[PDB]
């Protein structure tokens, strides 16, 4: 029975320097931890983000961490620049298929 | 590590495309294929390691997808047949990453991403 991951929020509106925290939620407990994050910007391929829940893939800057064990993982993002507005996705590789969340937009706070 | 893939297509309901994906060590690591609709996010299709030259599908595929590989070209397939209007999206192949060459430890998560090809369906 394949595992369903399920993010929230939707969408998460910030302005920039906010912490951003991304919640992804497994129907079933992920398997040795083995759950990924992706960042994707419109028109693009997705780029990694984190591994096995907490480790940063090469290049990845300290303002990205991830955190989880069981069903329930984070990624947070400690302030947010304007290059980070996105879509992030979560996935598990654990047990097949591997599966992924439906993505939460972190997207600008629109102007008052 | 460099991922090239095909070119987008507009195919007819119920026809089946090929997409192929050029890898630029190719026959010891899994390579992925998953899509992307316009607005379902991600979605995994089965993978495949080309030194052993079969390859393991998600179930919702089962059927109507193929997956095969080429090592002299180092290039990987996926066919996916009697396409619907649902079948419209961005198809990536992904291969994963390692701690690394042969000193590297895979780490199961995708690293390297294709530049996707859209398949349309009319």
């Amino acid at each position: 029975m394949e595992i369903v991951l399920t993010q929230s929020p939707g969408t998460l509106s910030l302005s920039p320097g906010e912490r951003a925290t991304l919640s992804c939620r497994a129907s079933q407990s992920v398997s040795s931890s083995y759950l990924a994050w992706y960042q994707q910007k419109p028109g693009q391929a997705p780029r990694l983000l984190i591994y096995g829940a907490s480790s940063r893939a090469t290049g990845i800057p300290d303002r990205f961490s991830g955190s989880g064990s069981g069903t329930d993982f984070t990624l947070t993002i400690s302030r947010l620049e304007p290059e980070d507005f996105a879509v992030y996705y979560c996935q598990q590789y654990g047990s097949s298929p591997s599966t992924f969340g439906q993505g939460t937009k972190v997207e600008i706070k629109r102007l008052v | 590590v460099q991922l090239v893939q095909s070119g987008a297509e507009v195919k007819k309901p119920g026809s089946s495309v090929k997409v192929s994906c050029k890898a630029s060590t190719f026959s010891s690591y899994a390579i992925s294929w998953v899509r992307q609709a316009p607005g379902q996010g991600l979605e995994w299709m089965g993978g495949i390691i080309p030194i052993f030259g079969t390859a393991n599908y998600a179930q919702k595929f089962q059927g109507r997808v193929t997956i095969t590989a080429d090592k002299s070209t180092s290039t990987a397939y996926m066919e996916l047949s009697s396409l619907r209007s649902e079948d419209t999206a961005v198809y990536y192949c992904a291969r994963e990453g390692t701690t690394g060459g042969w000193l590297g430890k895979p780490i199961g998560a995708f690293q390297h991403w294709g530049q996707g090809t859209l398949v349309t369906v009319s």
